[PDB]
């Protein structure tokens, strides 16, 4: 992006650039992701494939079409886009979790396996052996939902503050 | 209203002498009263100053007269009466605010009581409300 006038156009550039975008998505750095997209020129977002694919993955992931995100696995412009697809699957699982523990009531074992695209059923225990949302009640996958006293001290602080700014001379 | 007096010798103001000499600027800081002048505050008797003498213990014992108890310090105000007072003061303040709008418009067009009354009323409302609210929180914490 810097020595633009002097540097000759490098056709062997978009590959690494989009691979960087994929890396940002992989480590859930959405802010930096969109900053670099903005840095990129406008046309490349819709013309090139190397960049379009990471753009497509991020767009799908923000919409919530995780099924499309997964189905995109086979669709990869160049094999270089590797190991970040894997870190991206891991991060997607983490985000699916985030959803589950922020806003659900309880997910049974079969439905947890269905929703979270875990590893083989035997390792399906994964992410409960790792995150462990206080699981266990009734069925081991009860999800243990992770969902009134006057704050007298704080109210006293604030009211005293009113009095202080009203009585001080200024 | 207490005044101390002493007489003037008959051979003092008639022999050509002032009733009482003056060596310090102290004796002219208090003015006499016409009531006494008429009866002769300076023809037959003086007027000695008073200058009350108060220790440090008498003043405390007298302060005990109106000294407010910790109960009065920490006791809330009847909430019904407090709400009635809030309502009455806010209504009177509304009336003063209408008058204040009229006054500011009129003065800005052609070239105060509303402003001063509004200021005193805002003072009373804020002091009352803050005091009662803080007392309420203090009690909610102290008595549980």
């Amino acid at each position: 992006f810097d020595y633009k006038e002097q540097l000759p156009e490098s056709a062997y550039m978009h590959q690494l650039l989009g691979l960087n975008l994929l890396f940002l998505l992989s480590q859930n750095r959405v802010a930096e992701f969109h900053t670099e997209l903005e840095r990129l020129p406008a046309k490349d977002i819709q013309t090139n494939v190397y960049i379009k694919h990471p753009v497509s993955l991020e767009q799908y992931l923000m919409e919530g079409s995780y099924n499309k995100v997964f189905l995109a696995k086979g669709n990869i412009p160049a094999e270089s886009y590797t190991f970040f697809i894997d870190i991206l699957l891991d991060t997607i699982r983490d985000e699916i979790a985030g959803c589950i523990e922020k806003a659900y009531e309880k997910i049974l074992f079969t439905e947890a396996t269905r929703i979270l695209f875990f590893n083989t059923p035997k390792k399906m225990t994964d992410y409960a052996k790792k995150r462990g949302w206080v699981l266990g009640p009734n069925n081991y996958y009860s999800f243990a939902s992770q969902q009134t006293t006057i704050p007298s001290t704080e109210l006293a602080k604030q009211v005293i503050e009113y009095a202080r700014q009203l009585e001080m001379i200024v | 209203v207490i005044d101390a007096f002493r007489l003037i010798n008959a051979n003092m103001m008639v022999l050509g002498h002032e009733p009482r000499q003056t060596t310090s600027n102290l004796g002219h800081l208090n003015k006499p009263s016409i009531q006494a002048l008429i009866h002769g505050l300076n023809r037959h008797y003086y007027s000695i100053t008073i200058n009350y003498r108060k220790n440090e213990l008498e003043q405390k014992m007298l302060l005990n007269l109106h000294k407010k108890s910790w109960m009065e310090g920490l006791t809330l105000q009847d909430y019904s009466e407090h709400c009635k007072h809030n309502e009455s003061v806010v209504k009177e303040m509304l009336e003063l605010a209408k008058n204040y709008n009229k006054a500011v418009e009129e003065e800005d067009k052609m070239t105060q009581d509303p402003k001063r009354h509004l200021e005193e009323h805002v003072d009373v409302l804020m002091t009352s409300n803050i005091v009662q609210c803080l007392a309420a929180m203090l009690d909610t914490v102290v008595f549980k």
